[PDB]
């Protein structure tokens, strides 16, 4: 019994977005399909739900009209549209499963029991910028090398050091939105001092929405 | 459309904590359908308690709760720093809709005060040929997660181009954050040494790098 | 008569909108092929044929004076049931992976049926003085649920097709 949402998407203000929630391994029509919003820092605001059996919506009194929920039977997938996107719609929107088995005795039970994978929505005017990857060299017991990845938009970027099971002390800090609509993270490593000059350290940065793979030597 | 939790609850290791969920005579009164959800930072919600008292499999028996009158309770027994989260309550309504409570942060007291370990990197000379420059300050393994971050330029402070995260939990219960310094190659080379200086509970770790 | 049109028919409807492939103007037990073969009571004038989805427990439902969900709120019979009924499996046909929502059955309805009505509504079953207007939620539901049939279901929970052969003699 498992759910998966679609991936993070960016929209300019005024536009809309398609956001899907996909069921695997349980009866998609017996239980209701709800959806909840968690903006950064705020609590969970219930939005609405959708009966997977052919139609049927109820919304909460702040999302009505401009949020529109629909489903499709073939691939066990449900969809949420956000029309008239403005800046503080930027949030994390969950789909929620918990619902209409019964009101009887044999079968019953409520309360959203299978949530999903936190599908981001980022609303800004700034265009897609790609990663610019300069190294950061080390300074002796320990040592700390890393890759700076600068001036990109949007999230995320996948970093992996030497692209595989080389992950002794790998710490990849979260980016800060710099004051221009761009991002910048950093992936620092902790390596023994004697390994330097003997081992080769090469991060793998991959930014999907600009089609950018980058590798450098440190 | 309003079910009332306290914003903040504070409990000791080993002890039990009470988290009430107020709801007057609409859904918490006559409708035994109060439900509780837990949320760790980064993670999605998780079903703590459904159906007033019952628990779903996998959830520790340490959790428990009842509902009488206009107050619904969720009680954590034998607390753990593992339990530290946001615990929302939830009910469904005569209004046919669905309504979450305001949300309750649990803090679990008694954790070692940890100092930040700071690494500072110099500007990237590849970027100097690209005609930009960045200082990188990495702040790891501190608690409680509060850092004031100030940048200096061989003694006097620099205000413009300093861009810093808000502290964020890593995966080992201590906190972490980054700071960066937008800088122009002419200003970097002209100076002697810039400084990253982090303040946490009144601390003085100040990594410094020079051209 | 058109049996291969009716019987071995690749799609059968959810019971809530039960089919009537009436025939006119025109052995099944022997060489055994089916689960429930009951010729209750026993030339016809007007013969009536029907087919819908049910699981393997509730073939009990479709009978004179018999009580429960696919009798009550889906398809009910009179007390003088003269005819033959052919029920048999369709798990290798009616059971896809991770859900079979192609099927349905009426759950929520105020009353049962009389004999042989069809009723297909998706109108929100009125539950409280709090209105529905089509806006469901609490006090307002969606009348049906799907069978959600699937293959490992044991002796109880697998779809079994049905042939109803009722007769009326004017």
């Amino acid at each position: 019994v498992q759910l998966v949402q679609s991936g993070a998407e960016v929209k300019k203000p005024g536009a809309s977005v398609r956001v899907s929630c996909k069921a695997s391994g349980y009866t998609f029509t017996g239980y209701y399909m709800h959806w909840v919003r968690q903006a950064p820092g705020q609590g969970l605001e219930w939005m609405g739900w959708i009966n997977p059996i052919s139609d049927g919506t109820n919304y909460a009194q702040k999302f009505q009209g401009w949020v529109t929920m629909t489903r499709d039977t073939s691939i066990s997938t449900v969809y949420m549209e956000l029309s008239r996107l403005r800046s503080d719609d930027t949030a994390v929107y969950y789909c929620a499963r918990g619902g209409s088995r019964c009101s009887g005795g044999n079968c019953y039970g409520w309360a959203y029991d299978a949530f999903d994978i936190w599908g981001q929505g980022t609303m800004i005017t700034v265009s897609s910028a790609s990663t610019k990857g300069p190294s950061v060299f080390p300074l002796g017991g320990t040592a700390a090398l890393g890759c700076l990845v600068k001036d990109y938009f949007p999230e995320p970027v996948t970093v992996s050091w030497n692209s595989g099971a080389l992950t002794s002390g790998v710490h990849t800090f979260p980016a800060v939105l710099q004051s221009s609509g761009l991002y910048s993270l950093s992936s620092v490593v902790t390596v023994p001092s004697s390994s330097l000059g003997t081992q080769t350290y090469i991060c793998n940065v991959n930014h999907k929405p600009s089609n950018t793979k980058v590798d450098k030597k440190v | 459309s309003a079910l009332t939790q306290p914003a903040s609850v504070s409990g000791s290791p080993g002890q039990s904590i009470t988290i009430s969920c107020t709801g007057t005579s609409s859904d918490v009164g006559g409708y035994n359908f109060v439900s509780w959800y837990q949320q760790h930072p980064g993670k999605a919600p998780k079903l703590m308690i459904y159906d007033v008292s019952k628990r779903p499999s996998g959830v520790s028996n340490r959790f428990s709760g009842s509902k009488s009158g206009n107050t619904a309770s969720l009680t954590i027994s034998g607390l753990q720093a593992e339990d530290e989260a946001d615990c929302y309550c939830s009910s469904y309504t005569s209004s046919s809709t669905f309504v979450f409570g305001t949300g309750t942060k649990v803090t679990v007291l008694g954790q070692p005060k940890a100092n930040p370990t700071v690494t500072l990197f110099p500007p990237s000379s590849e970027e100097l040929q690209a005609n930009k420059a960045t200082l990188v300050c990495l702040i790891s393994d501190f608690y409680p997660g509060a850092v004031t971050v100030a940048w200096k330029a061989d003694g006097s402070p620099v205000k413009a181009g300093v861009e810093t995260t808000k502290p964020s939990k890593q995966s080992n219960n201590k906190y972490a954050a980054s700071s960066y310094l937008s800088l122009t190659p002419e200003q970097w080379k002209s100076h002697r040494s810039y400084s990253c200086q982090v303040t946490h509970e009144g601390s003085t770790v100040e990594k410094t790098v020079a051209p | 008569c058109p049996f291969g049109e009716v019987f071995n028919a690749t799609r059968f409807a959810s019971v809530y909108a039960w089919n009537r492939k009436r025939i006119s103007n025109c052995v099944l037990y022997n060489s055994a092929s089916f689960s429930t073969f009951k010729c209750y009571g026993v030339c016809f004038t007007n013969v009536y044929a029907d087919s819908f989805v049910i699981r393997g427990d509730e073939v009990r439902q479709i009978a004179p004076g018999q009580t429960g969900k696919i009798a009550d709120y889906n398809y009910k019979l009179p007390d003088d049931f003269t005819g033959c009924v052919i029920a048999w499996n369709s798990n290798n046909l009616d059971s896809k992976v991770g859900g079979n929502y192609n099927y349905l059955y009426r759950l929520f309805r105020k009353s049962n049926l009389k004999p042989f009505e069809r009723d297909i509504s998706t109108e929100i079953y009125q539950a409280g003085s709090t209105p529905c207007n089509g806006v469901e939620g609490f006090n307002c539901y969606f009348p049906l649920q799907s069978y959600g049939f699937q293959p490992t279901n044991g002796v109880g929970y697998q779809p079994y097709r049905v042939v109803v052969l009722s007769f009326e003699l004017l």
